[PDB]
């Protein structure tokens, strides 16, 4: 069984130690797998690129390019973890729910960057670094969640751009799972993450669809009864393939509960199996 | 303070102590006036 | 038994002398000092 | 080497007493999500609450009907494969095997409030595929049944999750080993239709064929066993289902001049619209015409209205030259033709691939 | 752990057995998986489609159709290979770098036929066959090569910059029966990626061109694009229709959802899928051509 030991720093405040101990079954993400590592690899500081803090697109790409692990137990002077990597037979692997939606038996686990609300995370001001944890969600909901957030962004952009708004609508977007609705982003104000972390994402997702469903028409005008024309096709194919590889869906864990409560709520810890 | 564990949930096999690695101090010395070479610059005497 | 040392510590204690002078200024006072120092851990590895 | 999954549920769709050890068991999502998805994905023009009408009557003919809405954990979670096979038995090609299994599951069960339950489930699926709420995202998969305990109308069952089939110990039957058993109606191997050699390793898939017409929809359930690749199965299935694909492409949606962009961009002396006027001061007289195109495309077959199948990997068989055996044995008080699969390793994540072509 | 044992033909010369032993960590393909097999299926002769050596586009499909395997310790008599595709635990797996480009930690591996200069391959004069080995390049390079090859095929019916060095592609398309299949599978996705939602995205073009200025970022998005850059100053885009049932429906949802699945399927249908991930323990961060790395199953 492969395990990682994260070295706890010296001279840490007791409130911070307790806050860390509270986060028992949480997913951390390591760049290169090694038995001994430091807190700089776990902190957000290792995730940001080009100097600026990371984007949602950057986080989605890092979640693929980077390896994962789960915290197993916290010691007043040490911190351990177990990988979900190569072949390790981790016994008694348990995970704590971080998403507002519920989970049941036989659901597969997938990772996301925080999109709904502000990410909750530990932050040591003594050392001066924060440790953000990725959201865990079932598989059947992530496609819908991504589509809805991009649609909300594009609708906001369109309402801003058009001289007049087309406000007439159905109410508010909702996500229902296990007979429980979420009702995300009630108010129009509080543009916290409207264009803070999904800006480049929505830009690229608009551009690719525009290119595609304009090039089809430009190539064949029969549909509705000086110029390269080939580098365009090349670039479109390349961009579409890269964006699809980025916005993938790959299950990482399966919730297997034995002799326990089937449905679990945000905050409970459940034993899972390595897929 | 009250708490009870179901059967066995670790949290007991966590022997973590603190050790003291000894102390170190210093003892200053005392300098006498006549032992210095400056005593040959004057003649000192005691007058109660 | 170093694997469970959990931040050992060491400390010092020094005191400095003083000079007896008299004039248009306040008198001195013997002062003592106290320091403390922590440890740092690092390992070594090799393959076979 | 193998793992198990337990869950308690109501016994109105599953009876661990009569079902043979080693049969496939599936689970269902909360029905409250169906309406929240239907009212937002229903095609324009169609009525979105026909599913609600079809759904309410299902639980009206089911025990404890006053327990819908809260989802406290005491609903009809799991179901059996033979149940859906009997609910849609009028659509399988093997006429006699279908109807035999149907009467068998009717007689072995309560047989009093069973026929009504079946017809409610039938139009329930029919209304499910009426507003694009396709029942391939609400039906998951569990392993073969291993052990069960029931006292009345409520059962606790445990099944295998993934791994070898005969690596467990049922420990109460005659032998301590079980093998996979399926009704002969759902079994459909494609290689013997595609005319290729059947040697080596073969994968297992579940398919959900969809028919979309006016007031006539159909949904079967086939357990395909083929040696074809993970993704090449999609191209293989289309060759056999080429009829329904074309039927759907014409009867799926029942509820304008081109523009020479490349032509007028290859030639000069066309009305130009340099960035100097899009800066945003008078951006209406600059774009007064620049073209008209009178263009709009509202009613066209989407990739979701032409879907006709959705498959998913379940398990493989490492032993080359499989020798699946078909025979008729008693199921309660009636005989049904069952196919027996030996040495099948379960696994694979629950990801559905939709064949829309 | 599943292993397939390839039986080497007898009477083999010392030169040929040494050349084969040189091949230690390479990828091979099997049409049908079984514990015991022969050398003919590994031979290039098994790739023949009608009566002739295959084409690039035919190999691109044979690779998806066939099962994959990785060679391991070879003995003078037999040839040992482990499987990849079917879910099977393999401890301590490794692959030999066959591509001219370099790999680093956390890189997904793909499989493409030899597109660069004449492929090195073991030839057996006594047996009368040769064994070509597939090339392994990262995902970005794979996508770019596939896009360029599809464009060249369209043109018929190439330079690539990676790590600051320019490579040249010579593609083979002497066959024709398989060239139109790529066209067909491209146009199918192009047609299915259209629905009632594109109207708003196309009308949102003037504000996009506006935001392009005083941004410094969208300009690069605009320069690589040609269709929108030309249409924003050439087409009028009549203003707007209404929605049939706008009181409970959301029409910009399907155009953003279905496109995701279309894009995820395109990258796998046009070429090959990801097969492995490189993750070396206690090794170098980057690997040079010819060296071996420890990789994990995808």
């Amino acid at each position: 069984p492969f395990e990682i030991e994260v070295l706890l720093p010296g001279e840490l405040s007791p409130a911070e130690t307790s806050a860390l101990q509270k986060c028992e079954g949480k997913i951390i993400t390591f760049s290169t797998l090694r038995h001994r590592a430091s807190l700089v690899d776990i902190a957000l500081s290792s995730y940001y690129i080009n100097g600026a803090p990371p984007d949602t697109l950057s986080l989605l790409e890092a979640y693929r390019m980077r390896f994962a692990a789960v915290i197993t137990r916290v010691i007043p002077g040490k911190l351990l973890a177990h990988a979900i990597g190569v072949g390790t037979p981790t016994p008694g692997l348990f995970i704590q729910n971080t998403s507002p939606v519920d989970l049941c038996n036989g659901d597969y686990i997938c990772l996301l960057p925080p999109v709904f609300g502000s990410a909750d995370s530990i932050r040591l001001d003594s050392v001066g670094l924060e440790i953000v944890f990725p959201l865990t969600i079932p598989q059947t909901l992530m496609r819908e969640i991504i589509a809805k957030v991009v649609a909300r962004a594009v609708e906001r952009t369109a309402a801003g751009a058009q001289i007049l708004p087309h406000e007439v609508l159905r109410g508010a977007d909702v996500i229902c799972y296990n007979g429980r609705r979420y009702e995300l982003e009630t108010n129009l104000q509080h543009r916290d993450g409207s264009d803070a972390a999904i800006r480049t994402l929505v830009l690229n997702l608009m551009f690719s669809i525009n290119e595609g469903c304009l090039l089809l028409l430009a190539l064949i005008p029969t549909l509705l009864v000086r110029f390269p024309i080939y580098e365009t096709i090349s670039s479109w194919i390349s961009t579409s393939s890269r964006l699809g590889d980025t916005l993938g869906t790959r299950a990482i864990l399966r919730v297997c509960v034995f002799d326990g409560p089937s449905t679990v709520h945000p905050g409970d810890r459940t034993a899972v199996i390595q897929v | 303070f009250f708490k009870q564990i179901r059967s066995d949930d670790n949290s007991l096999y966590s022997a973590q102590f603190d050790i003291l690695l000894g102390t170190y101090c210093n003892t200053l010395n005392f300098v006498r006036f006549l032992e210095l070479g400056l005593s040959v610059a004057c003649i000192c005497t005691k007058f109660p | 038994e170093l694997a469970y040392v959990r931040d050992g510590v060491i400390q010092f204690e020094v005191q400095q002398p003083m000079i007896a002078r008299d004039g248009p200024h306040p008198v001195d006072q013997p002062v003592h000092n106290y320091m403390v120092k922590r440890i740092h851990k690092r390992s070594l590895s090799a393959a076979f | 080497t193998t793992q198990l999954i337990q869950q308690v549920s109501l016994t109105d769709f599953f009876r661990p007493d009569i079902e043979h050890a080693g049969s496939i068991v599936l689970i269902l999502r909360h029905p409250s999500d169906m309406i929240g998805e239907a009212n937002t994905l229903t095609q324009a023009g169609r009525d979105p609450d026909v599913l609600l009408e079809g759904l309410r009557n299902l639980f009206n003919a089911c025990t404890a009907p006053w327990t819908v809405g809260e989802g406290g954990g005491l609903r009809a979670y799991v179901t059996s494969l033979s149940f859906i096979a009997a609910c849609r038995a009028e659509e399988y090609t093997d006429k006699q095997a279908a109807d035999a299994n149907r009467t068998a599951i009717v007689s072995a069960y309560g047989c009093s409030r069973m026929e009504t339950r079946l017809i409610r489930f039938s139009e329930c699926l029919r209304a499910m595929v009426q507003c694009h709420v396709f029942p391939h995202r609400f039906i998951s998969f569990f392993g073969s049944l291993l052990e069960y305990t029931i006292q009345d109308n409520l059962c606790n069952i445990t099944a295998v999750a993934k791994g070898p089939q005969e690596a467990a110990r049922t420990d109460k039957t005659s032998t301590r080993r079980v093998t996979a058993n399926i009704p002969a109606c759902v079994f459909w191997d494609v290689d013997k239709d595609l005319h290729l050699s059947a040697d080596g390793l073969k994968h297992v898939f579940l398919v959900f064929v969809y028919t979309q017409r006016r007031q006539r929809e159909g949904v079967r359930l086939h357990l395909a066993l083929s040696q074809l690749n993970e993704q090449c199965f999609g191209r293989g299935i289309g060759f056999l289902l080429g009829r329904i694909r074309a039927e759907n492409a014409a009867w799926g949606t029942e509820g304008t001049r081109a523009l020479p962009l490349v032509q007028l961009s290859n030639d000069p002396t066309s009305p130009r619209c340099s960035i100097g006027e899009i800066t945003g001061v008078n951006w209406n007289l600059a774009r007064q015409r620049l073209y008209q195109w009178t263009g709009d495309f509202r009613g066209l077959p989407t990739q979701l209205s032409c879907m006709y199948a959705a498959y998913t990997l379940i398990g493989t068989i490492p032993s080359e030259s499989v020798r699946y055996t078909r025979r008729m044995e008693r199921f309660g008080g009636y005989n049904v033709p069952t196919i027996w699969l030996e040495g099948v390793v379960w696994g694979g994540t629950n990801t559905w691939n939709e064949c829309y072509y």
